């Protein structure tokens, strides 16, 4: 006799999802929520590519150590990478003021050129500009000094009175950057500035710092016992900047005119870079996904999915598997 | 639960592979299995939507996690870490419960499934056919394809055979 | 899902307008819709309680978001966007998927109820009367007014009737 | 023949919600959510009325900048509001001192009296309490300046060493603020102050400051080559603070006795403020609400509904709405 | 909600103590309460699987959740406040939420086993004995302690006792 | 006629529960998610013990305060505790510079060892190291001073230039604090400095500032109207730190060399610290749970569970309890 039976289907599949009731449930179909793999290369962030800055750091490309000189600086760049071996940075040691406030607001620009605000050339008529070299600093095997800087010395015997304005017609903020040298001794502040006791002044609209050398024996680093410490500011459009000093002064060369983003970051790794895009990013490599959990990084940047510990997060979408 | 599945209907057929549920026939004019199409379907669209509710309803803004702090800034390190932290044993949590909810949740829905339809059936066909059980039913008349074909498309003429069935069912 | 709201029982009554689950009649007397008020109240006690539950379980501080930090102090600015931003992808995920999820479940336990209100209807007549189908029961005998009110208030007699029913039934 | 049938409600309704497995379905009651209304004013919170700044900031509030005497200062506040035109500050150009700090301890206080510490009649006897005005602070068309602080300058040629006591018997915290001023050139040091080389001091039991002024040209700023910082400090009750000068110092005349309150915040918007209560408020205006969420504004002040970023928040109540 | 605890089945055994469902028997031999070990185990496996669940997949990492701010830094005291404060909100809400919403889970789920436990039983007998209700079964025949056993533990024989029914089944 | 009924538990039982759906309902059996007790007591913190210190504070401990000796300085610890009667610190007025960031680098130690740096006897033969001790810090009825730090004063009419290495020879950090010392008038500072107008200068490889005396009178605390600050830093292995001075510094006695752990805390309160484990510390007492949330305390110190506002979170195990 004829028969019609009720029933549900069964398969080849060993997926298996966990429930609240029971574990490892085998099911017919099942789709993944976790996102666990990366693509092993630091990408092109929204479209745009990082600055690499390899050998160096920040500190060391924005001064202009030599060692970063074969670098090429775009004029654009979605967020920055740092290797575990970018050790050149301050050669001549000392204070780097604001330094990570710095990192952080370079850490993506839409627009970035370099240019030289006080020319080597015509600038400094009364000092001395080709002097001021260090061994802290080498160059081709032979004492060296930041590019983007000069240390002015005294010319003959002689530290005029220094004082030099610069007006920002660009339209957009100018980056300046200046140092401060400390010698080790009055003997040695002599010898590069003619006379003891000096002051630097630098000021803006905005800003208005004295400065004055403190004259002392530090513990050797890279030879010296003397230090340098750093300063920044970003001058306004419109704004100026003006410099004034008896001494000490290591004096600007180029400046940075910059349109800031908005909130990147700085990435640390060895991982190389590559022409990708991507809307999300990690030290280990980029994420391509629209899953809404991950588990390859906490430190992510980009419309990220949310990092969680888990190993698996898998989702039934058939039925319990019973044959 | 339901009953349904791995229950009062003990297996699954592997050899039914056009859908997630439906029939096995056998009359004189032989046997086999066929989905309904009509409630796999409809069973597709509503999982389909609540993989895509789980997924797309993820607010996901631009941001940077890293944040960098000098050695005398441990406080805010710190504070940073707890924030990462804290959310990280959020979002973790959440994640790893909404889908052994939604898992316990599945499953039963396709029990129910199963279920009603099976309920569909008895309803139609009623005296007409025995209830052996294991979700089979064992007919009291011939029933040829058309007439299969018309319980699986729930227009499935009672009168017609009632009492072909009725002078079959007193032995 | 239970099988009776848009589905075997396939349609609503807009006609029935003094609560959400109830009865038809029809006898010689006349006929009409009519709510069953108890289990219609005891359903509006309970997903009264889900709302409020999911209302006033929320625990509000008094606090001020904003912040304000200088042209020196962009890390912690961003620190702080990061926990404002992090605080309204964890809501906005929960509250849409909680709102999804328990729709669901009210949807659901309303079919139950519906489904449960037939069931203790079959069960007290049984054989006194015939499973039409669409939740409809018809009697095998006389069931004046007096009668309806007994099967919807649960004291209904079966062995009254079961006598005048079972003669009727054969024809 | 007799029947019974076993049915369930529909009805006009059109609202529809969202299911995990469904959209848009048509259920026959349903109740909301999220709150999305606001009532566009900015009102009194918890019962208490914002200080509203109009024309100025707080430092050109606290300081006494001559365009916000024509505002009334109230003795207990929520919290502040400043507009997008609040652009009267520091009219003689400088940098104000943990600035940020002193605004978030301002936002709310119970009680807030201003008082003449140092009366401008008996304090100064031998300094000129009246000259001591500027063009950077014009009042009436004329030169002027702060109202609660006084530029002490030489009387006749003479500034003799100035040295001045409160002590704090007010029973709260007094909140003083002073100034120093760093003049353009050595000539102008001198026609104030008379004594080039000075300094002033301010003391505690907690605080102690020493400071030099920095002589030297600046950009100008509302026509200003000179500057001035203002520094704040709190007395707390029974403590004093004293204050010595051979020159450039701008001595306090107002200072503040206040109870600060607790985390409360400012508000900047155009938004007009009302007589109205409310629990939380946005910068758009103010919330009524019980509900849960909110997606007006992600910055609120007060118990406030969590933001979310949806559009639509529909519980269903009733039941699926079928004819 | 599945219509058997607190409802077809109205009350509870307090009798029965050696488990959470079972049955009740009477026959000439005696009488007596019996847990079902198989469900009821089954039953507690998966309970316990529940909390461990949510107890077990909270990640725990080591922390000191106190940070200690200088009088100039009311701000990021404040901000540290917001992020403690902005935690609790959520785990409150959560977990307050998540016992609400798997309270009413753990009970359907009873309700469930209950009912299949009586469905299991009605399709074994059948017309072999009557539905009183209240989730009895009263036979059409004498069912003696191995026939009881054999209902139990789903080996019930339905030819064995189908004739004996049938003729006592008529009156 | 025969019968088999079919049915469920019920039992003895009053534990309730609530759900979406209603409150206060009956069951069988139910288990409790929320831990709300506490043993009352500060036990040791994964196995090892808290640094109590009582009497005093952090400051008052690695200075070597007076009143802290009669405690005794473990050689690690898991945390930190202060009471609300640790009032001893710094007994010589002044500014304890970056004091947060110190406890907060001492919260936890695995090794620590304090040891003389400069050994009173023999490193300070041009000056006197016997003399300078105050009022402020008495010992035992008479003037005394901190014991980690000496105040150098001068020998007969003269104290000449001052300079003095450490190189860390330790092979972990060294912790090394010293003092600055700002007298009350020129009179003070020529009584015990001899010369006007002084410098101090300190540094190592990566740390290097200049100090000098403010002289000025401060508002009395324990009877001083001058001041001392207190500075630290931490000289990592191999690297030195050197002194150079003319007068006003409060040189280091003993140092400490210690390997910091990580993030731990500073809990202050009069709980009784007590011999006893656990994996999560609260100010009020410890707890001992599995379950993952609490209600005791919102600052923990351990692996905790969370803290919510929840006075109940009991979740059913059994059934509806019947009758
Ligand atoms: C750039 O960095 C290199 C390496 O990071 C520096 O050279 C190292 O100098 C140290 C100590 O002075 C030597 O002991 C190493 O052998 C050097 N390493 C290498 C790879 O050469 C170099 O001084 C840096 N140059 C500048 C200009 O900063
Ligand atoms: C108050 O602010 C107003 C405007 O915000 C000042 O007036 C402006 O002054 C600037 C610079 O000195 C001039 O370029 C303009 O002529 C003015 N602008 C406008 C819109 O009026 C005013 O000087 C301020 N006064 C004080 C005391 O702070
Ligand atoms: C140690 O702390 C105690 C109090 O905790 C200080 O004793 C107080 O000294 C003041 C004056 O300096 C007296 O007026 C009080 O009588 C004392 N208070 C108590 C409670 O006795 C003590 O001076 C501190 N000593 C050191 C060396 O720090
Ligand atoms: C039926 C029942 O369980 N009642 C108890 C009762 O002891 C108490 O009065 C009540 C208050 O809501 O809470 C519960
Ligand atoms: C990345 O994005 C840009 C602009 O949105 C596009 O022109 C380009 O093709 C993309 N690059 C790659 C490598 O896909
Ligand atoms: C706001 O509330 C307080 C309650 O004390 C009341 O005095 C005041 O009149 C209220 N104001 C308005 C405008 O409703
Ligand atoms: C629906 O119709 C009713 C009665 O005709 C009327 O009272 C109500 O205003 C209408 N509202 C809607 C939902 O259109
Ligand atoms: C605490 O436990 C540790 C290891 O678990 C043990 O060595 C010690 O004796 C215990 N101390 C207590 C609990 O008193």
């Amino acid at each position: 006799s004829d028969t019609l039976c009720i029933g549900y289907h069964a398969n080849n599949s060993t997926d298996t999802v966990d429930t609240v009731l029971e574990k490892n449930v085998t099911v017919t179909h099942s789709v993944n929520l976790l996102e666990d793999k990366h693509n092993g290369k630091l990408c092109k962030l929204r479209g745009v590519a990082p600055l690499h800055l390899g050998k160096c750091n920040i500190a060391g490309w924005i001064l202009g150590n030599p060692e970063c000189e074969s670098l090429s600086t775009a004029s654009s760049w979605s967020y920055i990478v740092e290797t575990s071996s970018s050790d050149n940075g301050t050669c001549y040691p000392g204070d780097f003021i604001d330094y990570e406030e710095l990192r952080e607001q370079l850490s993506s620009v839409s627009s970035f050129e370099r240019f030289e605000i006080f020319p080597k050339t015509s600038s400094w008529p009364n000092h001395d500009s080709n002097k001021g070299v260090t061994a802290a600093c080498p160059h081709a095997g032979a004492k060296g000094f930041y590019k983007n800087l000069i240390w002015l010395v005294k010319k003959g015997n002689s530290y005029p009175k220094l004082s030099k304005s610069y007006i920002n017609d660009k339209g957009k903020e100018v980056l300046v950057l200046w140092g401060i040298h400390h010698p080790s001794t009055t003997a040695d502040q002599q010898s590069l500035y003619q006379n003891a006791d000096t002051y630097v002044f630098v000021g803006t609209s905005r800003y208005s710092k004295k400065f004055k050398p403190e004259i002392a024996i530090r513990p050797k680093v890279r030879d010296q016992e003397g230090r340098m410490n750093y300063y920044w500011t970003l001058v306004e459009p419109g704004d100026k900047i003006t410099f004034e000093a008896t001494g000490n002064l290591v004096v600007p060369r180029y400046a940075f005119a910059m349109e800031r983003n908005a909130g990147s970051g700085i990435i640390i790794s060895d991982t190389p870079v590559h022409d990708c895009n991507t809307t999300c990013q990690t030290p280990k490599g980029a994420i391509n996904t629209s899953l809404p959990f991950q588990n390859i990084h906490p430190i992510t940047i980009g419309k990220c999915p949310k990092y969680v510990k888990s190993t698996k997060l898998r989702l039934a979408t058939g039925l319990r598997n019973v044959p | 639960l339901f009953g349904a599945i791995a229950g009062f209907i003990e297996g699954g057929w592997t050899g039914m592979v056009d859908g997630w549920y439906g029939y096995h026939h056998q009359n004189e004019q032989g046997s086999g299995y066929a989905a309904d199409l009509k409630s796999t379907q409809n069973a597709i669209d509503k999982i389909t939507n609540k993989v895509n509710s789980v997924i797309e309803k993820m607010n996901t803004q631009f941001t940077a996690v890293g944040k960098e702090f000098n050695h005398l800034e441990k406080r805010i390190e710190n504070l940073n870490k707890k924030v990462d932290d804290g959310f990280l044993d959020i979002w973790t949590y959440n994640a790893e419960l909404l889908v052994l909810l939604e898992n316990e949740r599945t499953l039963d829905y396709h029990d129910s499934n199963v279920k009603n339809l099976y309920e569909k059936v008895r309803n139609q066909l009623k005296n007409n056919a025995k209830e052996i059980g294991n979700g089979c039913f064992e007919f009291y008349h011939k029933c040829d394809n058309t007439c299969m074909e018309s319980v699986k498309n729930g227009t499935y003429d009672y009168p017609k055979y009632s009492e072909e069935a009725k002078l079959n069912r007193e032995e």
